[PDB]
């Protein structure tokens, strides 16, 4: 039960209690997904407009 | 002197902005119109305050804030409400339709269109800071786009500001204050690509919000306004040290340094106390001890968990008021000789413990009592584990059947996404076990 | 209408509380996954604790104790008693007892040997007993470590009561089976009907290598035991006839010479472990039944030998006791539209 | 301000748009004349999401009225709220369809659908964020049947990221007009099943049973029938006229209601129901009992004959927020063997301060139920006894039809009642 690093000012105290010791995508990477999933998104609406043109 | 900058994405995290900042302008003694009396360096100045407003010539002091939403309705309350005044146009961004609780559509579809906006007024204030220490970001799990545009936001954020620490303030599903019943999926695939991005993450579980809402408030059917101002005195409490003077998590780097041993695991439990009815004939104050025992009650934690079955890695007492270090340690010891308190053998036992002087404030006409005295703890309990598979659950009854799957690949996703953060969460639910139990 | 799920179907015990629940007409039976419950009979093993009490409008009742495994693990019990100051290593109704690893793999083996070697050297009676949750029993400590590490989980190595007290006539051993009702709100209830079971064979304390008169379990004796049903019907028999046995024989009661330690007994460990498995402020609630072994020497002094966290019950009780449960753990909570069969433990919580 | 375009096509769904409208003007404080006279700021909070603001202050719906003749339009315009609609928005022909969805969707239809796309068109184009169309209409006729799957399938052309959503009356032998009504409606359910995100089933048997066995109306009338479909459409659009949080989009209504992309064909119901011991006050728990009673849906498809994959309540009127809460959870947990295990918190309720015209309060119910296709199951069989002999399908070859449209329509509709089935078990 130790107290450390005890810090005083005027708004506010802080200190430290020890009861026991121990024993990325790029930006280049991330414009790809997003205009992978657009593609995928315009395939699909162009197999729509495909279908009801038939 | 270090700035912060806060990010408000979606429904959820705009409307708890507001009530953030709210209270921040109470606490710093800011009026709406932005003036601050007790501010004697008018048009600037580095005081601890300075780390979340900014100051112009006229003495306004601005949120260091970018509020974001796919839809206008929420923000155009900010736009007409009483803080009005506080923010200038471009920090209140709004599309005109949402991601309908979809995460692929607030990702991909919209986020794609929107991106390249955010980051661009976001640039805007981080060029106001002269020592940017990072971002917390506010956000839900279940809406579209608190999910979806929130992981995109984060990745772009790691690669735009490397060095910059990011937190989290994520309000995890709930159904009885919820009406989307894919949030189980949108929260697992937002948790999967904004993992690496998030160096600190307070989870917020709304049924936790709510039953403290009804149990210690008596509020039969509470509203977002009851949660959300409830949700404010927390983040006040995690978020004085960066704004007041001090020495404990003075800025975002200490945060991950005193609650995240571990990377991947970076979800301190929160729990507060007390929470009292301002309906109240009048209540009996509590000491040091009782609202300190209560930290360790799980009627007052932000997730309801059983930290007596999991272990600790890091404790922090965040207290605000009348309190001495002499009391806290008298209280630390009863509870230690009562409590299970079952730390992992390769960290310290002990308690990193802030003290504030100034009592939490209260918004006038609010839900809450004013309490002379008030305790946060931050806890990084495995125990918060039992959230994570809850919500697996939840994830893997739907996607057996590929239940609402296609609403998802209609937006350009991949399917092979939901199982990819499936397989994610299950290896963080496992690094929680290899960790906790033995 | 309360609703309840069944994920343990090898529990004869709450397969016949299912039975009468289903009985009362006021209760519904759903598919084991299907959330909306009010009482779950759970699974022995990873019951998922972490789902319950998170469906907004359900009381959700569950019949097993997170964390009760420290109380009914072999290990877990002499863990438990020696580091709990509530316990303490100088508890008198636990032998005096050793966590042993297998060498394969703390470690209590030169503490056990210590002990060991000063009672070799004082003449006493050195016979231990290892077990895990295939057992041993020897003097010599060299053939208790290798059958050990001839195995690969954890054992434990305990005194062997030498002295037990013998039932006559056919000087044979035995062991007391109490059952105990710990409830939502932990009042601890003992079940007023207990069980012996004893070995037909007669004791021999020169010979440990024929287990069959040195261990109890009702398996046991009905294979390799050949006078079984010999003395009392299945090697069992209750309190009414121990009872009268020990007035004819010893002049006293079963009350004072036995019940009165075992019902201490249960209190200690229980009310050692409430802090840690109560579900008072807990968003769900939780009960379960304990199966209490005991050993009785001839000085008339009571041994705890183990707890068991899913026991069985004797034939002829089930109808009284399954009943018991619904009154006291499952209908307290949730009510239907004596003279108790349980004896309540006063304690301070 | 996301705009709803609204197309009524066809006698059944131009007479039940009308009341339609009707019933939410009033609601809204908009009367014929198109002029406010509410006195709450509720009502025009999203007033602009089924009316256009015109100079003035008038509003005028953003409504779409199409026929193949004149008759049933000359009777809009010639009745109550006539005056309401934009005059430009009546579109229509002369020659009529027939009871023939082959005239409504190839010969009579194909010749007037372009000018009811310009109509749409213009519509769209004022709109600062379209969100989709509903379209009114029966299956059993020619025109709303055939010509209104016309319109749909020209729209998703022109449109093809808008929600579109129906309201679809299916026929039914009690309440018949020609013969050929299952021919009509099994075409246009092949339609709808590709086409729709959204359809709610009104079959005209349950609008009748209620009528005579609930209301007590000895002989019900086409106009007693539409009185309940107003009253159903008013309480389904709650979400989308007033602020809310639960499917206050109609994108968001599907995402949550529509798990498999060909089950979108939902079961209305609609409490109170009450017969002239009509002033008497309703419980939140008696509302709750009716809503989910199968007497109370509109569907005529018994909910105990299949299971719930997600339910929708709004709840209209001031009352106790956490007593409908506590009653909606009281009806799952006391049926919840209906109420599929597979996808968790399924049941949503919402709440609306304002109640419709003449009541404290009410409750309408939106299922996405298996059992609906009990219903799909009455129509195929109809459908297969008159074509099994080839019955009146010279009505349809002579308008260029060939027999093996008929057969692929049928397959259709009966994959989707397998599918249905699938999910049941
Ligand atoms: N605590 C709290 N939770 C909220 C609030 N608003 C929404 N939520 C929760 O957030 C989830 C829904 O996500 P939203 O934030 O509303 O959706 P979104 O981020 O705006 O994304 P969209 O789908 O585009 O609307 C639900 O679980 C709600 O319970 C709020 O003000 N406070
Ligand atoms: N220290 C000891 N001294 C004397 N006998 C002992 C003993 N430990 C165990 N026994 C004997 O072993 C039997 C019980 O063994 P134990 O209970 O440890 O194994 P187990 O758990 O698989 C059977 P159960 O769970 O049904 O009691 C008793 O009948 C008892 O006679
Ligand atoms: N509920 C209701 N159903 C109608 C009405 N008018 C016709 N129907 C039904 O619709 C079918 C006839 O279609 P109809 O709309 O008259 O043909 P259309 O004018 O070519 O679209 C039959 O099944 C009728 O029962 C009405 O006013 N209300
Ligand atoms: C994203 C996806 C293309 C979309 O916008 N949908 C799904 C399809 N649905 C039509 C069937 C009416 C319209 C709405
Ligand atoms: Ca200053
Ligand atoms: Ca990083
Ligand atoms: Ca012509
Ligand atoms: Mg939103
Ligand atoms: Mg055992
Ligand atoms: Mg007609």
């Amino acid at each position: 039960m130790e107290v450390i690093e005890l810090n005083k000012c005027t708004s506010g105290q802080s200190f430290e209690v020890i009861l026991k010791p121990p024993s990325d995508p790029s930006l280049e990477e991330i414009q790809k997904k997003l205009e992978a999933a657009e593609e995928r998104r315009k395939y699909q609406e162009a197999e729509l407009l495909k279908h009801l043109a038939e | 002197m270090r700035e912060c900058i806060s990010i408000h994405v979606g429904q959820a995290g705009v409307q708890i902005g507001n009530a953030c900042w709210e209270l921040y302008c109470l606490e710093h003694g800011i009026q709406p119109d932005g003036q601050m009396p007790s501010d004697k360096t008018i048009g600037g100045g580095d005081d601890s305050f300075n780390t979340f407003f900014s100051e112009t010539g006229a003495g306004k002091h601005v949120p260091r804030a970018v509020f974001v939403d796919l839809e206008p309705t929420v923000i155009d309350e900010v736009r007409t409400g009483t803080y009005r005044q506080l923010f200038h146009p471009e920090q209140l961004i709004t599309g005109k339709e949402d991601a309908a609780n979809n995460y692929a559509r607030g990702h991909y579809t919209i986020g794609k269109e929107i991106i390249d906006l955010v980051l661009d007024r976001i640039r805007k204030l981080a060029d106001q800071c002269t020592g940017l220490q990072g971002f917390l970001v506010f956000h839900s799990f279940g809406g579209g786009t608190g999910s979806g545009f929130t992981s995109l936001l984060m990745e772009r954020l790691s690669v735009d500001y490397g060095k910059k620490s990011k937190l989290e303030f994520s309000i995890y599903p709930a159904p009885q204050v919820s009406t989307a019943v894919v949030e189980p999926y949108n929260s697992i695939l937002t948790t999967h690509t904004t993992l690496e991005h998030s160096d600190c993450a307070f989870m917020v579980d709304n049924e936790a919000i709510y039953d403290i809402c009804r149990r210690n408030l008596d509020i039969e059917r509470p509203t977002y306004t009851n949660l959300n101002r409830l949700i404010s005195q927390i983040v006040s409490s995690i978020t004085a040290s960066l704004r007041f003077d001090g020495a404990l998590n003075v800025d975002l780097t200490e945060f991950q340094t005193n609650l995240v041993p571990y990377p991947r695991i970076h979800f301190p439990l929160a729990t507060y106390a007390p929470v009292i009815s301002a309906e109240k004939a009048y209540h009996e104050q509590l000491s040091v001890a009782e609202i300190t025992n209560a930290c360790f009650e799980p009627a007052n934690q932000m997730v309801k968990c059983d930290p007596r079955h999991g272990k600790y890695m890091a404790c922090c007492l965040l207290y605000r008021g009348d309190v001495v270090p002499k009391d806290v340690n008298a209280a630390i010891a009863t509870i230690k000789t009562k409590r299970s308190i079952q730390f992992v053998d390769w960290c310290p036992t002990g308690f990193k413990v802030g003290i504030n002087y100034q009592p939490p404030t209260v918004v006038p006409g609010g839900d809450l009592a004013k309490v002379q005295r008030a305790v946060c703890m931050l806890s990084n309990t495995t125990a918060i584990a039992e959230a994570w598979a809850r919500l697996d659950h939840k994830f893997d009854l739907m996607y057996a059947k590929r239940a609402f799957v296609h609403w998802y690949v209609g937006e350009g996703m991949e399917e092979g996404e939901f199982s990819e953060a499936r397989e994610d969460m299950a290896a963080l639910e496992k690094d929680y076990e290899e960790v906790g139990v033995d | 209408m309360y609703t309840f799920v069944v994920r343990d179907e090898n529990s004869s015990v709450y397969a016949e509380v299912s039975r009468l629940l289903l009985a009362t007409g006021q209760w519904k039976r759903l598919r084991k996954d299907n959330p909306r419950f009010n009482l779950m009979l759970g699974e022995r093993n990873r019951l998922p604790f972490g789902r319950l009490g998170h469906e907004p409008g359900l009381v959700q009742l569950v019949n097993y104790y997170r964390g009760a495994d420290k109380l009914c693990r072999k290990a877990s019990l002499v863990k438990l008693i020696k580091t709990s100051p509530e316990l303490s290593e100088s508890c008198t109704w636990f032998p005096e007892s050793y966590v042993i690893y297998p060498t394969n793999l703390t470690d209590e083996r030169e503490v056990f040997l210590a002990a060991y070697n000063r009672r070799r050297e004082g003449r006493e009676g050195n016979v231990w007993i290892a077990k895990s949750s295939g057992i041993l029993i020897s003097s010599e400590a060299s053939e208790l470590l290798d059958f050990i590490d001839e195995q690969g989980q954890v054992h434990v190595i305990q005194k062997y009561l030498e002295k037990p007290l013998l039932l006559e006539p056919g000087h044979r051993k035995f062991d007391i089976r109490s059952w105990v009702l710990v409830d939502h709100l932990y009042n601890i209830y003992l079940y007023r009907e207990g069980v012996l079971r004893t070995s037909s064979e007669p004791y021999n304390s020169a010979n440990f290598q024929d287990k069959t008169c040195h261990l109890t379990n009702h398996c046991i004796q009905k294979e390799y035991s050949k006078n079984y049903g010999r003395y009392e019907e299945g090697n069992e028999m209750f309190f009414e006839e121990f009872n009268q046995y020990l007035m004819d024989a010893l002049n006293t009661t079963l009350e004072n010479s036995i019940l009165l330690q075992i019902k201490h007994i249960i209190r200690s460990c229980l009310m050692c472990i409430e802090p840690a498995i109560s579900t008072k402020h807990l968003h769900y609630q939780s009960f379960q039944l304990f199966g209490f072994d005991f050993m009785v020497d001839e000085e008339l002094k009571v041994w705890l030998i183990e707890v068991n966290g899913a026991p069985a019950c004797a034939q002829k009780l089930y109808a009284e006791l399954c009943q018991g449960i619904v009154d006291v753990a499952i209908s307290s909570v949730f009510p239907l539209a004596p003279t108790s069969i349980f004896i309540k433990l006063h304690h301070h919580h | 301000m996301r705009e709803i375009v609204h197309i009524q096509a066809g006698q059944c769904g131009n007479q039940i748009g009308a009341k339609f409208w009707e019933v939410i003007s009033d609601e809204h404080g908009i009367d014929p004349t198109g002029s406010y006279h509410g006195d709450s700021d509720l009502q025009l909070e999203r007033i602009n999401v089924y009316y256009n603001e015109a100079t003035g202050n008038k509003y005028v719906p953003r409504a779409i009225l199409v026929d193949l003749e004149p008759g049933t339009m000359d009777s809009v315009r010639s009745g109550p709220f006539g005056q309401i609609f934009r005059p430009d928005n009546f579109v229509f022909g002369q020659s009529g369809a027939g009871n023939n969805w082959a005239k409504g969707h190839y010969t009579e239809g194909a010749e007037l659908v372009d000018s009811v796309l310009d109509v749409v068109r213009k519509e769209s184009e004022s709109c600062d964020c379209l969100q989709g169309f509903q379209l009114t209409h029966s299956l059993g006729g020619g025109t709303g049947s055939g010509m209104g799957t016309l319109l749909i399938s020209k729209i998703r052309e022109e449109y093809p990221d808008r929600i579109m959503n129906t309201f679809s009356v299916m026929p039914s032998p009690k309440v018949s007009d020609t013969v050929v009504e299952p021919y009509n409606a099994t075409l246009s359910v092949h339609q709808l099943v590709e086409n729709t995100d959204e359809t709610y089933c009104i079959d005209n048997e349950a609008l009748y049973d209620i009528c005579f066995r609930t209301l007590k109306l000895t002989t019900p009338t086409y106009g007693d029938l539409n009185h309940l479909v107003s009253a159903t459409m008013s309480g389904v659009t709650t979400c989308l006229r007033f602020p809310g949080q639960l499917n206050a989009d109609l994108r968001k209504l599907a995402v949550n209601m529509v798990p498999f992309p060909r089950l979108h064909f939902f079961m209305p119901g609609f409490a109170p129901l009450t017969s002239r011991q009509q002033y008497r006050a309703l419980t939140v728990p008696e509302l709750t009992q009716q809503m989910f009673d199968s007497k109370n849906m509109m569907a005529a498809c018994d909910p105990r004959h299949g299971r719930y994959l997600t339910v929708a309540a709004i709840f209209r009127g001031r009352m106790s927020m956490k007593e409908v809460d506590e009653q909606m959870l009281n009806v799952q947990n006391k049926n919840s063997s209906y109420f599929v295990e597979w996808i968790p918190n399924n049941v949503k309720t919402a709440v609306c301060d304002i109640p419709p015209r003449g009541l404290k309060m009410s409750a309408t119910f939106i299922g996405n139920s298996t059992a609906i296709q009990e219903l799909f199951k009455r129509i195929s069989e109809q459908f297969t006894a008159m074509f099994r002999r080839k019955a009146f399908l010279h009505w349809y070859t002579g308008e260029g039809m060939d027999e093996m449209e008929f057969t692929e329509a049928e397959s259709n509709m009966n994959d989707l009642v397998s599918e249905y089935q699938q999910y049941q078990d």
